[PDB]
RNA sequence: AGAGUGUAGCUUAAAAGCACCCAACUUACACUUAGGAGAUUCAAUUGACGCUCUGA
RNA sequence: ACCUCGGAGCAGAACCCAACCUCCGAGCAGUACAUGCUAAGACUUCACCAGUCAAAGCGAACCUCAAUUGAUCCA
């Protein structure tokens, strides 16, 4: 007789927030969720809760690159010398392509 | 099990800090940050207000 | 709702089977550069080298230098190995090798490797400052024939002109010493 | 470059003291488009330049005007629209569309 | 008026090695998760093989600038046996030499600690630090 | 994504038998 | 007697990339470090010195 | 039988969704206190109260786990 209890959870509200296409500034979170699921690419920081955020203003592009573990990671190091003589993994990577300048020259005085 | 102590400064009185401690073993002498000095100064644990 | 690939996949060259008869990764060396190696292939889906602007790699630009001399190269090799079997003949080499202790002269590799993939070197750093994009509009050459340029400032230095260096104008405000090998029959034209 | 036969050119020559910019707008490509079945590319050298003290002696008494400046100037960074009712907001939020930091009148 | 004065106020620069060479330049940060992360200008590309050693620095887009390798003729008859530490201890200095002359005098370097603990890494740094170029590149201005 | 004709690319614990 | 051939154990490589062993750690395997031996069979696209197959 | 919160399927590929539908748990921990001070940009358990990431600077040698918790007044 209701024998199970604290079944009552709420939704995280996790996922993307900003899709490819759309102008994205700096300091805009990209997606929060948990576990590794999109790793960040180029202009594409972490944070504690394993969160994505873009560092520069341009596109947001997601493409599939090759995964190099680090050697510090025993897990990873062990997974990936258990794999045969030719296997891949290529998970999906966030990459933020820049559009406008991070500055330029311009005159002020004629002396 | 645990136990919260406050550590007070010997350079610069008036800035202390709230930190964890074991309760079986003796006082703590660690090296915190001081604002009034900008440096690192020793700490001793003084007066206990909490037992957790 | 599924989609077939459009081209093949990265791990459907190997079988799933007979897993325990394949030689698995005993390094991480080599996975590091298989990784590195499969990158540089041209894959049919959404790659690093698209979006963030490559200016067209795969083009075949013009060359508009001079030929490189008909040179017999079996010759140059038996010559070579005839030479390193004349140097290994020696026991002050393998003792210098075994001591850890062995200096080799700066001058005479520097003047070799100019002699030899000198004009190759000094091409592909012209060809990374964007030389041959801005001078001849994509067209690029090979400096066969060296050259060596020294200004002269004070009174026994020298401030010299390589592949790349950092020279003040307050040490070029006079004609530099421009030497080069040259025949009696050809004629040149300096261009600054 | 490296020239086969001996040859001559006049509509490419420069005065003895040749201190017009307008003058020395040269151009690589049109100069060899312009003798290409003559010269031939044979060596090349190139370096860095940067500013010193004498760059300002050459403007002077080189080429008769003043010495040019410029700065590496950013652009400005971006900021939302300012809505009415900032909610979740610290204090410094209105510092951030403010013009100038100090205590403006109307009229009083 | 002179006519020589025409500096227009937006002045343009066409040059690929000038944005790093003023600390304004943007580095590719990210990736976090893999090692050999673009968050640099040069790199010290080294590839040890059984039978030779090259040594290479590349750019962040992709391209090496200058390499030192003892299949060359201008090394491999300077020396015996391109495999012992003396051979890679040659190649770093050849590299340092030729980086000098090429005006690049800044990259980092991050090897794999098993590669970093032994003593021909340890020697090529050494050799490449006497040089005249000091490893680790400072940071960015207004990053 | 599931529909997309890259599905299946990140895939690894299949190569394995330990 | 005829045919297929032709870079060390391998190359839709042109003197390189994969391979092998020894010395240090390991019950042992193994990574890594420190080292070693290795080749275009001859005379200018041609003809013949080595292997295999088909025979007697 | 329960009074708070998290996870697994119902809710399958952006997100949200309940049951007295079936199961694991949590009221903590193994080690250094720069677990210092400021400051662009966002997510936000479908409101609010709350929680979390972070550009850069001064300062310094060159942080792990899933819930893991307590507001007003007063002392
Ligand atoms: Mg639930
Ligand atoms: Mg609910
Ligand atoms: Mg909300
Ligand atoms: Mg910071």
């Amino acid at each position: 007789s209701s024998k199970n209890l604290g079944g009552k959870s709420s939704g995280r509200r996790q996922g993307i927030k900003k899709m490819e296409g759309h102008y994205v500034h700096a300091g805009n979170i990209i997606a929060t969720q948990r576990h590794f699921r999109w790793h960040p690419g180029a202009h594409v920081g972490v944070g504690k809760n394993k969160c994505l955020y873009a560092l520069e203003e341009g596109i947001v592009r997601y493409t599939k690159e090759v995964y190099v573990p680090h050697p510090r990671n025993t897990e990873a190091v062990d997974l990936i010398t258990r794999l045969p003589k030719g296997a891949v993994l290529y998970k999906t990577f966030v990459h933020v392509v820049p559009a406008k300048p991070e500055g330029t020259f311009k005159l002020v005085a004629m002396l | 099990k645990n136990i919260l102590v406050r550590m007070v400064s010997e350079a610069g009185t008036g800035f202390c800090f709230n930190t964890k401690r074991n309760r079986l073993r003796e006082k703590l002498t660690l090296l915190h940050y001081d604002p009034v000095v900008k440096q690192r100064v020793l700490f001793v644990e003084k007066k206990k207000i909490r037992s957790l | 709702r599924r989609t077939p690939p459009l081209g093949p996949m990265p791990n459907s060259d190997i079988d799933l089977s007979n897993l325990e008869r394949l030689e698995k990764y005993r390094s991480f060396d080599r996975y590091r550069r298989r990784a590195e190696q499969e990158a540089q292939a041209p894959h049919w889906w959404r790659t690093y080298r698209e979006y963030f602007g490559e200016k067209t790699d795969p083009k075949e630009k013009i060359d508009i230098g001079l030929p490189p001399p008909k040179v017999s190269r079996t010759q140059q090799l038996l010559e070579r190995k005839q030479a390193i079997q004349e140097l290994r003949a020696n026991v002050e080499e393998e003792r210098a090798a075994r001591l850890r202790t062995a200096s080799v002269p700066l001058d005479a590799v520097r003047a070799e490797w100019e002699r030899t993939c000198g004009p190759y070197h000094k091409q592909r750093l012209a060809e990374y400052y964007g030389l041959y994009r801005d001078l001849f509009h994509g067209a690029t050459f090979v400096p066969r024939v060296p050259l060596h340029v020294a200004y002269a400032v004070g009174e026994d230095d020298l401030m010299p002109v390589y592949c790349g260096n950092e020279v003040t104008p307050t040490e070029a405000a006079q004609a530099p010493e421009v030497t080069y090998e040259a025949e009696e029959g050809s004629l040149w034209t300096l261009l600054l | 470059f490296k020239q086969d036969q001996p040859i001559d050119f006049s509509e490419d020559a420069r005065p003895s003291p040749c201190y017009q910019l307008a003058q020395r707008t040269f151009r690589t490509f049109d100069f060899y488009k312009k003798h290409q079945e003559t010269m031939t590319p044979a060596g090349l050298s190139f370096f860095q330049c940067r500013w010193d003290d004498s760059v300002t002696y050459i403007f002077h008494q080189l080429l008769d005007m003043r010495e040019p400046v410029f700065e590496f100037v950013r652009p400005p960074p971006y900021h939302p629209k300012q809505k009415r009712f900032p909610h979740r907001q610290p204090l410094r939020y209105l510092d951030r569309y403010r013009d100038s930091h100090e205590p403006t009148y109307g009229i009083y | 008026p002179v006519e020589n004065e025409a500096v227009a106020p937006e002045f343009t620069n066409r040059n690929p090695r000038n944005l790093e060479l003023l600390s304004v330049a943007r580095k590719e940060r990210g990736w976090r998760t893999v090692f050999p992360s673009r968050e640099f200008w040069h790199r010290l590309r080294v590839i040890r093989t059984q039978h030779h050693v090259e040594a290479l620095v590349e750019h962040q887009n992709g391209k090496v600038v200058v390499s030192a390798s003892t299949r060359e003729w201008a090394i491999k008859k300077h020396l015996y046996s391109t495999r012992n530490v003396v051979a890679c201890e040659s190649i770093g200095r050849v590299l340092a030499q030729r980086c000098l002359e090429a005006g690049i005098n800044f990259m980092v370097y991050q090897p794999t600690p098993w590669e970093a603990a032994s003593d021909s890494m340890k020697r090529l740094q050494s050799a490449m630090t006497e040089g005249g170029v000091v490893l680790r590149e400072p940071q960015r201005i207004y990053e | 994504y599931k529909t997309k004709p890259t599905h299946g690319i990140g895939k690894y614990k299949h190569l394995i038998k330990a």
